[PDB]
RNA sequence: GGUCAAGAUAGUAAGGGUCCACGGUGGAUGCCCUGGCGCUGGAGCCGAUGAAGGACGCGAUUACCUGCGAAAAGCCCCGA
RNA sequence: AAAGGUGAAAAGAACCCCGGGAGGGGAGUGAAAGAGAACCUGAAACCGUGGACUUACAAGCAGUCAUGGCACCUUAUGCG
RNA sequence: GCGAGAGCUAACUUCCGUAGCCGAGAGGGAAACAACCCAGACCAUCAGCUAAGGUCCCUAAAUGAUCGCUCAGUGGUUAA
RNA sequence: GUAGGGGAGCGUUCAGUCCGCGGAGAAGCCAUACCGGAAGGAGUGGUGGAGCCGACUGAAGUGCGGAUGCCGGCAUGAGUAACGAUAAAAGAAGUGAGAAUCUUCUUCGCCGUAAGGACAAGGGUUCCUGGGGAAGGGUCGUCCGCCCAGGGAAAGUCGG
């Protein structure tokens, strides 16, 4: 019995030209740019998942000390300031509250430094 | 470069670019018109009516210069005593040209030259 | 000695040469005389008119 | 309206190709050939009669030819007026390929395309405004 | 509202890109058999009575193949 | 060396239209011409036409992740 | 890196010993950078703590507090 | 986690048995946002027009991105280089769907111990006539050494 790759080959390369959509040029048409690059994008999309988590954490911490330098203290003096005030340890994205409700956010900035006395 | 002179090369040597205005001058003045390619007609122009002031000097001489030019004794006696005779009236303006369409085998605009 | 190309053009950069190839449209007018067809500064072809007739057709 | 199924419709309905004509293998090269009908696109069905005539190209006969069968079509067959008419489409493709062989220096051949065309135009009634 | 100043910001595509829709080219894939492959088993020499293999011919019209051989796509006898 | 396939049946396309033709568009036949003799299917590379979103201060292994814009709504109003 | 020979107490040299890394080791730092510093990636999370190394703006985080030092851009290139 | 050893599996053809499906439409092809831990598998729609899925077992010519790998098709270079001796060509007239290129006329230029003529080798109808225009002709083509048909080839003394 022979047994010639029919069908195959042709169901395999086209789920990989599938995975490619708006990549440019023969990066979407020819099977071999397709699945190289596909290599590549392996490796890109892992470590970017991982590496979004820290990105989120930068983009957070950058605005919490941009509206705590507009109350008049850095994040430094702050993040420190609600964690000397112990219990008080809401910590996940006070980006929002910051970035929202400044009422709020200015009563934190009181609490913070009422601790640090 | 080339501030003033006057003249085509037609890709033809010296001997060529005159015993071609000589031949095409033969024809004109045998057929009062012929079409031909736009450029041998400007050029074919003012050779053609110098050749014709020539034989508006009615005496020997003015022949036998058309005669230096224009080698059928036919066309001599024509410009010489049928055309010339009639232009004598006439301060040069013995030649129009119209052009045609363009043709095909090569894409050649092509043009008129006539009396 | 022999140049020859280094990598296959890009259907991209090949199509962007070519931006210059558009074929001009001939000005065409209409003859004065005979219906329409004709040509700036030459003779209109069916007629034959360039203020009367010239050629024969 | 709906039909039962496709062998339904096969029989119910016939295809039918409105204001279309096509000039198939026409010994010429499409790239060129295009060039022309570039110039013809879209322009009213009387203009393109008249631009062709004047295009001092070689391709401009074939793609005439192919332009007044379209126009005979909407008109004997598809019943337009044709004082409406003009390019709504028009657009040449690949045809087959001639080869051969061509002796160059030092012994060694060459293939040469000989390139056919099919250029194809359909036409339609400007009363799409 | 209109000029004047300062500032910001849209749309144009010569041609390109991604996607979609529609075709062209081209002959993969599926289906098919007129063609092969092997094993098994039969059968196994032909020629001076001209072998094997060819050449030239034989048709109303015949270039190729097939059949035939100046009696030449056939002639005689027998059986189905 | 390459070698293949109308249709069940040739019913193998009378007639008309543009064209010197080639080619096509109709009318007919046929279940189908979404089978028409460059005649089963007809992938991909390659060539085009149309449409959506885009692009003429930009440095780019061509992706990846994040967010805004504009389209769209048949495993589909969503973590699209 | 340490301990030695060969070498000029040269070499991103060569040859043994010894520890660790790369080889087959991704991640953070060292501008970039196999070997150096921190640390060994089962998968997901728009949650938290630290290591090396950092906290003027590119660029996450004290234009931090207290004593001094250098006025050379030393910092940000050797010596007799 | 590289060579390497081990484990469990996905998909392809063929065979046996079962369960079945198919012109109210099969395989193949095409789109797709569903499913499974992966190889993969289903749903629905479009195409096609005659065969085929699922399960269990068995046997393999059984899984491609590479090999300056093979066959075939198609691209890039690109409308680029060239269009094969620097012995020129011009006008009129004709034929034709169509003409720079075919026919005619009249000139021009080139060979002339040749680029004229007669034979031998070799080629094999290329010869003439009438037609043609796909391809061949480096462009065109109404023409051709191309294609179709019909004719033409005569020896006692020439050569054997
Ligand atoms: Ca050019
Ligand atoms: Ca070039
Ligand atoms: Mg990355
Ligand atoms: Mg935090
Ligand atoms: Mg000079
Ligand atoms: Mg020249
Ligand atoms: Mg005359
Ligand atoms: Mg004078
Ligand atoms: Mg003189
Ligand atoms: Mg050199
Ligand atoms: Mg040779
Ligand atoms: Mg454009
Ligand atoms: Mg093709
Ligand atoms: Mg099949
Ligand atoms: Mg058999
Ligand atoms: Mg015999
Ligand atoms: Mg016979
Ligand atoms: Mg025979
Ligand atoms: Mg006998
Ligand atoms: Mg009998
Ligand atoms: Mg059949
Ligand atoms: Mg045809
Ligand atoms: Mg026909
Ligand atoms: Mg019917
Ligand atoms: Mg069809
Ligand atoms: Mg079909
Ligand atoms: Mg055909
Ligand atoms: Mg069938
Ligand atoms: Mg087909
Ligand atoms: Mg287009
Ligand atoms: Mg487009
Ligand atoms: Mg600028
Ligand atoms: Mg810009
Ligand atoms: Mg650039
Ligand atoms: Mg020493
Ligand atoms: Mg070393
Ligand atoms: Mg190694
Ligand atoms: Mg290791
Ligand atoms: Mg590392
Ligand atoms: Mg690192
Ligand atoms: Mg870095
Ligand atoms: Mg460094
Ligand atoms: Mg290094
Ligand atoms: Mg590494
Ligand atoms: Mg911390
Ligand atoms: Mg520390
Ligand atoms: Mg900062
Ligand atoms: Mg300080
Ligand atoms: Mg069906
Ligand atoms: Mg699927
Ligand atoms: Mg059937
Ligand atoms: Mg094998
Ligand atoms: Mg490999
Ligand atoms: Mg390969
Ligand atoms: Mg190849
Ligand atoms: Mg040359
Ligand atoms: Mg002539
Ligand atoms: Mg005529
Ligand atoms: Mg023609
Ligand atoms: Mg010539
Ligand atoms: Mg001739
Ligand atoms: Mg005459
Ligand atoms: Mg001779
Ligand atoms: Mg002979
Ligand atoms: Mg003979
Ligand atoms: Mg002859
Ligand atoms: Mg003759
Ligand atoms: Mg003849
Ligand atoms: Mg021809
Ligand atoms: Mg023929
Ligand atoms: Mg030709
Ligand atoms: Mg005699
Ligand atoms: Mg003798």
């Amino acid at each position: 019995p022979r047994a010639k790759t029919g069908i195959v080959r042709r169901r395999r390369h086209k789920k990989v030209l599938k995975r490619a959509k708006g990549f440019w040029g023969s990066r979407s048409k020819q099977y071999r740019n397709a699945f190289q690059t596909l290599l590549n994008a392996a490796t890109y999309e892992y470590r970017d998942r991982r590496n979004k988590k820290r990105d989120f954490r930068r983009l957070w911490i950058q605005r919490i000390n941009a509206g705590a330098r507009l109350h008049g203290m850095n994040y430094s003096t702050f993040i420190n300031g609600l964690k000397r005030a112990n219990i008080d340890l809401n910590r996940k994205v006070l980006a929002d509250i910051a970035a929202r409700e400044p009422e709020a956010f200015k009563a934190l900035v009181d609490a913070s430094r009422n601790a640090r006395q | 470069m080339r501030h003033g002179k006057a003249g085509r090369k037609l890709n033809r040597n010296s001997s060529a670019r005159v015993a071609l205005a000589r031949a095409q001058a033969t024809a004109l003045l045998r057929e009062g018109r012929i079409q031909t390619t736009l450029t041998k007609a400007k050029e074919l122009r003012p050779f053609v009516e110098q050749l014709i002031t020539t034989a508006k000097g009615g005496d020997l001489h003015s022949r036998r210069l058309v005669a230096q030019d224009i080698h059928d004794k036919d066309v001599v006696r024509k410009v010489m005593d049928e055309v010339a005779p009639k232009y004598a009236e006439r301060p040069g303006g013995y030649t129009r040209i119209l052009r045609v369409g363009t043709r095909r085998g090569d894409g050649v605009t092509m043009a008129l030259i006539e009396l | 000695k022999h140049p020859v190309p280094k990598k296959k053009t890009s259907k991209s950069k090949r199509d962007m040469r070519r931006s210059h190839h558009a074929l001009t449209a001939p000005n065409l007018t209409e003859c004065p005389q005979c219906h329409g067809k004709k040509l700036s500064h030459h003779i209109c072809p069916n007629c034959g008119y360039y203020d009367g007739r010239q050629v024969l057709a | 309206q709906t039909f039962r199924n496709k062998k339904q419709r096969k029989q119910q309905v016939k295809l039918r190709k409105p204001g279309f004509a096509v000039a198939k293998y026409v010994r010429m090269s499409p790239r060129k050939v295009r060039l022309v009908v570039d110039v013809i696109r879209g322009k009213s069905v009387q203009d393109a009669e008249d631009l062709l005539r004047f295009i001092p190209r070689s391709a401009s006969e074939p793609v005439a030819k192919v332009l007044n069968s379209a126009k005979a079509n909407a008109l004997h067959n598809d019943e337009m007026l044709e004082d409406r008419l003009f390019v709504k489409e028009a657009y040449v493709d690949a045809g087959p390929t001639l080869k051969r062989l061509i002796p160059r220096a030092r012994g060694s051949a060459n293939i040469i395309k000989k390139r056919t065309s099919h250029i194809t135009i359909i036409v339609a009634e400007k009363g799409n405004k």
